[PDB]
């Protein structure tokens, strides 16, 4: 969810003993399946254009659970299901040659299953090769 | 220390950065962030190439397409305008329409040529280390390549200088860029021919890379008589900048030039065991095709089809083509006498081979240029006119 | 043979090719320049940097990669594009786009030098210069392109190639480093473009300005402009070679001092007031007084290292120098009066000098407070900044007899009743048209060469029209179609609109109707 | 009085309607020559269309050029002025004219009038440009002889201005 | 209003920048600003290549040249060390001594290859536009180039994969860089051969760029039988990482590889009218010479002349050379059977032509490698051994 | 033939070459890993980013130029 | 001289009326020949090394009149007669390929006659082709 995709969601809101009590709670001693993905874009002229006019416009239209946070040198993006960026759409926005490999110049990190397909970059919660 | 103040930087100095932060509004004062958003895009989206190039030329409304007004601030003695319509016979509804399909502003242009510059030197260092020059036919190397490819550098050099008045005279920014990049590519071709000869001289004792013999051949050998006459005319005999570009690239260089570089030296290199020359002609032929894309756009898309002046421009372009095609056919008729000096190779240097080379050159040209401006041409008639200079 | 060969690794360095370039030319009767020139002396000179096309591209691409790395990666991640003081971010709309046309005209001027050169090496060098001037055009555009993307006011960074046509300061920019190079003797460009333009004025215009940018928070402009000027040492060296050939020929040397003086005066006439105004009034933090920048770069260093050294060889200190030094001291303050009074015609947002600015102006130019200072403070009291005031100072100038004239030659505005710079008004009628000239050097140019100088001025084109209509017609508005690009303050609130201008009822007169 | 808008106005519209009536090379040549004598250069007969004449001139040029290509044989486009004169003869005549000029005042009017009469499309572009450059060479040389020799008061008289104002 | 703090930058935030400035000492705390100033420079002054590369490998003093101490933190089941002397027969006083004479750390390596990557696509777009494929000998194109040059990609690919254990096992940083760059250059060679075939397919209807025929020829045609046997052994039959590099680059590729790439496909392209293949072989031959410079330094300067182990190392290098030279001579004896399928060209494909080609390969190899390690070889004997497979 | 050919401008994009890379392996008995492993299952998977050597270099060099510009210049 | 080569030498020390009186003095209405050269180097990693280890060491020992001033984005250098920089000596200091063309990447401005000869860049007061 949108609230759950905040960087400081849930236990991250708590401080001091309140934080320790949940952090060491019995039920938080095993991992919990998450349907989210995390995408990190390092800041640059091209990426800042992509964030504002693609991820935060059509991207969030299609996936309202998207959260983008400012982390100084990078954008931290978390969303339910999957995040996609079409390099051809970005190249239209930038006015210069821009393949999917060019898009990767500033895609820094991914928590999830990432891959390219044509001009489009995708990071998805799906476990390809296991999920049917 | 130092005598003058060490200026504090507003970006990092705490006191100045705090003052700046207080002065900067907390919101943007407009939402229009597209540099020169009003340019009419040629393609589905406005390109950075267009954004950085288009309307840099400060033309007034009395030069078609200009957005400014009024006369120039200072003109030549007599009244010639800084830029003017008197510079060319051709007309258009907007001199800004031209777009290089390669979208070269300065940075991609030097980025690409730098790649070629550095890779060339790596290739030469390895080629000399390989010893591959050992299998080249020595007669080709010494009597045809060194002498007649050398002499060809003078044609490339003259076509380079043909662009000097074009760079001053032409009427828009995208055209000026196209012209200047074309000129550098031509002088690069001449320099690259000379580089290959200088390189061979390091590998072949007694091989003379002086330009003395190539220059004597260019200036006095009947084989290049027609080519030199045409080049001198295109460079120094006219000043209409559209005529220079058209006659230079779309007629003379697209027929004589392509025949000499690609049908003679590059093609016969791969019949006489020359593993070196194809590295160099790969560059001139890449440059020719890039230049062609931009020359094609200016003269075909823009001038030959301008809504108001397309047929008017075709009238001049057809008159120019008739004149300079005649000049180029004479140049090729002279040039094919060179075949009397090469070792016969069936399908390449005999009459059938040379006939097929001329069919490719005049046939390609009819498709690439003549058909697009309505210039009627009988390819077989041009082939036969050139073959009259072929020694059976 | 087919077995034995030297396999030492060798290539071919640029200077090995370059030594053969002189031989690439050949003799034929038509091999000579197309352009009118007075200079016909021998000019078979050697290029001082042995560039060939491949090495030209390698050098320039290496510069670019570093430059665009800093811009698109580093400075963008720092948010540097909006860390500029507003006065300076507004000043760069003008400096970069005006310099852009200078660089663009330098492409064409260098093509004339290419055409009139006779040595292959010099034709080669001028081509490299032609290329550099295209590079610099795209660099100046890239500055404003970057500001459009990253700075809090993109309007006017994003459309100066049309919105500059509205205003009168643009007219003189088309002469100073533009028409004044390309419309004239082609061999003379080695004197006006190069000996004067590149060797004298590019240093304060392109190098010294980067310190003002830095002082005011702008690290974009230093990143680009400092790279721009790296090309200039080749340009200056190209022209010096020709100057030598001119000096050594007695028939050609008898033209040089008059061409040098006319070039120097043409360039300084506009450069001195307009750049001094942009530096001092378009900054918050000042580096040094403009008149000192000018003294350092123009009078002492260019004047002594180029002109004073050449004086051993018959080149004279420009006779117009004294008049120019007076301009260096006061002409940019004179120009400020016109710039601020006519602010709606520009494409930048202006800031009246604040209290600490005024103290700095008076400390460095004693007399400023009692003349310019008192005027600016009266305009503020009348509501200069306030869109509801109905006040625009150009109409106030006229109601107190402070007419504004345009020089028919330089296009620089002149307010004779308020000016402390060099100038005096001359008004002539010739063949039914009235002309205003403003100094001895341009008046001679016009009297000798009227057909070179027929530039329409803003009062001639705008006569009798109301100010807001001219602005709207020239697209001097933000994307809402109503708020002016130009502003008389640099704040985010209370921006002026076309209706705010209209309420002032400013209509353009004919300044020469009274004669 | 009150100028109309810059780029679209009744003067330009009215001149375009006049140009639309030109139907032959001869008629358009007399039209453009008369126009350039009446409205261009410092020796023009009238400043009544000063802020529109350059645009109007362009529109006449466009009309004359299309009429040339529709009506004239190709060889006329290369070798003849639209006055019917031989272009090379025109060149030789005006170069000799300016080289015979006895002062910069004589030379300047010869150059200015050559352009009023023969600017393209009247003369072929190539011939015109090299003629204009040869003329400009002569004119520059004579003007740049003793450029500062005449005091301003003297230059004002030689030019023949009416001095309306000299600030003290 | 995002959920987490918008961190203030210490470089530009006034109050953090003032705290930092107060904390930074007013003077430097040492004068030694040369990164890893203690590396012994190979050349006049320490290079950035050496500074960035040297001693990145954390070897202890019990692997010759290591500066660290003690056992590894975690070893293989059984005790195999993370890196160890058991990895190779060769010995040295210092495994760090090797220096690539091209001084390639990762940046200059991809910078150069990026140049080749982008220029190659521009060249292909221009070459297709040029139509220059029209003069290639169709038999060469279809029966020899497509099939047997295609098949050669498997040799390049196998030599590429031979480096997998080398990248893991080898004992210093500069060696590891040399090996990995050599490996990418080999898989590039294979990919570039496929790129050329895919490109020709776009130009020649019915030309099949599938690898089915090449693969079948590599795996079953007698012409490549000896070559494939050798590659399989170097790649997967051994693990001594110095034996892989020596056999792969200094013996097999320097004789069979150089013959096939340079004496067969590159040379004969310039006898059969092939204006395309030289652009591709220009890259593989440039890559071969760059690789050779680094391989030469490791085996000649460092190992065959190591002050304590030079003769010891030559004992193994001689034994390896004897074995893999015999493997390569057999590979060449098989390969020259391909000449039975080509159109005859005097001086190129006749017995005198092939003999001179083998004299260049074996004679160059004797100078470039055999003489430097003391390996005796009779050039004429190896030439005649291969010519026994030549069918005249 | 010798006169007629398609002269449309074409290159070969990285994925066009990548398509054929799986076919570059060939079968021989000794074709298996040198290193000890517990894991012997079939593993004939596809690579998610279709990279070839030329495109690898182009991508990384572009990253480097931006990075070294920021460091050495700005 | 070193004192005369300071950016704020001579009249540049003066302010207000004192400056104006010298600025408008009769003797200062014509240029005065100068034997100096001015060299501007834009700041970069390579240039800063060159400044400290070449110009301010070997250069200044050779030419003690050299004055270097920090102008934020560039180094301002003024000297009597000539300034020279050897790209071969720079390449050794930098440890990377560095031709004279590479040297020019960050040489931003020149007041004086500039040229390259071999691996050396020179800016000189000499008027080549006029002086003997
Ligand atoms: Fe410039
Ligand atoms: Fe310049």
């Amino acid at each position: 969810s949108s609230a759950a995709n905040a960087y400081n969601a849930g236990i991250m809101q708590k401080t001091g003993k309140a934080f320790a009590d949940e952090f060491f709670a019995e039920e938080n001693q095993v991992v919990h399946e998450s349907n989210a993905v995390v995408l990190v874009l390092m800041k640059s002229d091209e990426i800042d254009a992509i964030i504002e006019d693609i991820v935060l416009k059509g991207g969030k239209a299609k996936n309202p659970s998207i959260v983008v946070e400012d982390k100084a040198g990078f954008w931290w993006i978390k969303a339910d299901g999957a995040i996609e960026i079409d390099a051809a759409e970005a190249g239209e926005l930038l006015g210069k040659p821009f393949s999917v490999y060019d898009l990767l110049i500033n895609v820094s990190s991914t928590v999830g299953r990432a891959y390219t397909l044509g001009t489009k970059f995708t990071i998805t919660s799906e476990l390809m090769g296991l999920d049917r | 220390p130092q005598s003058s103040q060490v200026t504090k930087r507003g970006l990092t100095d705490p006191e100045r950065a705090a003052i700046i932060a207080a002065a900067v509004p907390d919101h943007a004062l407009d939402t229009q962030r597209k540099y020169h958003y009003f340019i009419q895009p040629r393609w589905k989206r406005l390109s950075e190439y267009e954004q950085l190039s288009c309307y840099a030329q400060p033309n007034p409304d009395w030069i078609a397409g200009g957005l400014d007004w009024g006369d120039w601030t200072q003109k030549f003695h007599g009244g010639r305008p800084s830029w003017g319509n008197e510079s060319t016979e051709l007309r258009t509804t907007d001199w800004y329409r031209h777009r290089d399909p390669a979208r070269r502003w300065h940075h991609p242009y030097v980025k690409d040529k730098s790649e070629e510059a550095r890779y060339t030197q790596r290739f030469l260092a390895a080629y000399s280390s390989e010893g591959s020059i050992r299998t080249i036919d020595p007669y080709w190397r010494d009597e045809i390549l060194n002498k007649y490819f050398g002499a060809l550098l003078y044609s490339e050099y003259g076509l380079f200088n043909a662009h000097s008045s074009v760079g001053r005279d032409c009427l828009s920014d995208t055209i000026r860029q196209t012209a200047v990049f074309a000129a550098l590519d031509k002088v690069d071709n001449a320099q690259m021919i000379q580089m290959e000869r200088l390189f061979i001289a390091k590998l072949v004792p007694g091989f003379d890379a002086s330009t003395d013999v190539p220059k004597k051949i260019w200036t006095t050998d009947p084989i290049y008589s027609g080519a030199r006459a045409t080049v001198q005319e295109i460079w120094q005999g006219v000043q209409d900048w559209n005529e220079i570009l058209w006659a230079g690239h779309a007629v003379y260089d697209a027929t004589f030039g392509q025949f000499a570089r690609r049908e003679f030296f590059q093609r016969l290199a791969t019949v006489y065991g020359d593993t070196l020359t194809p590295f160099f002609t790969a560059q001139s032929q890449t440059y020719f095709q890039t230049t062609r894309g931009a020359i094609d756009d200016l003269f075909v898309y823009c001038l030959a089809n301008d809504s108001e002046f397309g047929a008017h421009n075709r009238t001049f372009l057809n008159a120019w083509t008739e004149h300079y095609l005649a000049s180029s056919v004479a140049a090729l008729k002279d040039f094919v006498g060179l075949y009397a000096k090469v070792e016969k190779v069936a399908g390449a240097t005999d009459r059938a081979g040379v006939s097929e080379a001329l069919q490719r050159v005049f046939g390609d040209w009819k498709i690439d240029y003549a058909d697009k401006i309505g210039f009627r041409v009988d390819v077989d008639q041009k082939v036969d006119a050139v073959l009259a200079g072929y020694k059976n | 043979d087919a077995l034995k060969v030297n396999r030492a690794p060798v290539g071919v360095e640029p200077q090995e090719v370059h030594k053969w370039l002189q031989s690439f030319n050949w003799d034929f009767k038509e091999n000579r320049t197309k352009y009118p020139t007075k200079y016909h002396m021998a000019n078979e000179t050697k290029e001082q940097f042995k560039v060939i096309a491949k090495e030209y591209a390698r050098m320039e691409a290496a510069k670019d990669e570093r430059q665009f790395g800093t811009l698109l990666d580093g400075l963008t991640r720092l948010g540097a594009g909006n860390k500029v003081h507003p006065r300076w971010g507004e000043t760069m709309k003008v400096i970069s786009n005006f310099l852009e046309v200078g660089e663009y005209n330098a492409i064409a001027a260098s093509a004339m030098l290419w055409d009139s050169a006779t040595a292959a090496e010099q034709k080669n060098g001028y081509l490299a210069q032609v290329l550099d001037e295209i590079r610099h055009t795209h660099q100046c555009a890239f500055i404003n392109h970057y500001y459009s993307k990253h700075y809090h006011d993109p309007a006017g960074h994003n459309d100066a190639r049309r919105t500059r046509a509205i205003g009168p300061l643009w007219k003189g920019m088309k002469r100073v480093f533009a028409d004044g190079f390309i419309s004239g003797d082609a061999v003379e460009c080695s004197v006006n473009l190069q000996l004067v333009g590149e060797a004298c004025f590019t240093n304060p215009l392109i190098v010294a300005v980067t310190e003002w940018a830095s002082a005011n928070g702008d690290e974009i402009t230093p990143t680009v402009f400092l790279s721009v000027e790296t090309d200039e040492l080749r340009h200056m060296a190209n022209g010096y070679q020709t100057v030598v050939s001119i000096a050594n020929d007695p028939a050609s040397a008898k033209f040089l001092n008059t061409d040098l003086n006319n070039a120097f005066w043409t360039q300084q006439k506009y450069f001195t007031p307009v750049l001094g105004y942009l530096f001092e009034y378009g900054s918050k933090f000042k580096v040094e007084p403009w008149v000192k920048t000018w003294n350092r770069w123009v009078y002492e260093d260019w004047g002594g290292i180029w002109i004073g050294r050449l004086g051993k060889y018959g080149v004279e200190s420009p006779a117009s120098l004294r008049d120019a030094k007076r301009d260096a001291y006061w002409a940019h303050h004179d120009l400020a009066l016109a710039a601020y009074a006519m602010w709606p015609l520009g494409f930048a947002r202006l800031a009246l000098p604040d209290e600490e600015d005024q103290a700095w102006f008076e400390a460095n130019y004693p007399g400023w407070a009692d003349h310019y200072g008192k005027i600016f403070n009266e305009w503020k009291k009348l509501g200069y900044e306030d869109p509801k005031s109905g006040f625009i100072p150009y109409q106030w100038l006229l109601a107190n007899g402070h007419d504004v004239y345009i020089d028919r030659v330089s296009q620089v505005p002149f307010i004779p009743s308020l000016a402390k710079g060099t100038g005096s008004l001359r008004v002539h009628e010739f063949n039914g048209k009235k002309h205003s000239l403003t100094d001895d050097w341009g008046e001679r140019q016009w009297l000798i060469e009227p057909e070179r100088y027929e530039c329409h001025n803003v009062f001639e084109q705008y006569e009798g029209r109301e100010l807001s209509e001219v602005i709207a017609e020239g697209h001097g508005v933000r994307s809402d179609g109503k708020t002016l690009i130009a502003q008389p303050h640099t704040r985010g609130d209370n921006l002026w609109t076309l209706e705010d201008i209209k309420r002032a009822g400013c209509v353009f007169p004919d300044p020469l109707a009274k004669f | 009085a009150k100028r109309e808008p810059i780029h679209d106005n009744s003067i330009r519209t009215e001149w375009e309607a006049k140009i639309a009536k030109l139907t032959s090379v001869d008629q358009a040549t007399k039209f453009i020559q008369d126009f350039r004598l009446a409205y261009t250069s410092p020796f023009r007969k009238s400043y009544d269309i000063d802020v529109d004449y350059q645009y109007i001139e362009r529109k006449i040029e466009e009309k004359l050029s299309v009429l040339k290509t529709e009506k004239l044989p190709v060889a006329d486009l290369i070798t003849k002025a639209t006055t019917g004169e031989d272009a090379a003869a025109v060149e030789a005549t005006w170069i000799a004219k300016i080289k015979a000029a006895k002062s910069k005042y004589e030379a300047e009017r010869i150059h200015i009038e050559f352009r009023q009469l023969y600017k393209p499309p009247v003369l072929p572009v190539n011939v015109f440009l090299r003629t204009d450059a040869a003329l400009g060479t002569v004119l520059m040389e004579i003007r740049n002889t003793d450029y500062y020799g005449t005091p301003l008061e003297g230059l004002r008289k030689e030019r023949g201005v009416k001095v309306l104002h000299l600030q003290a």
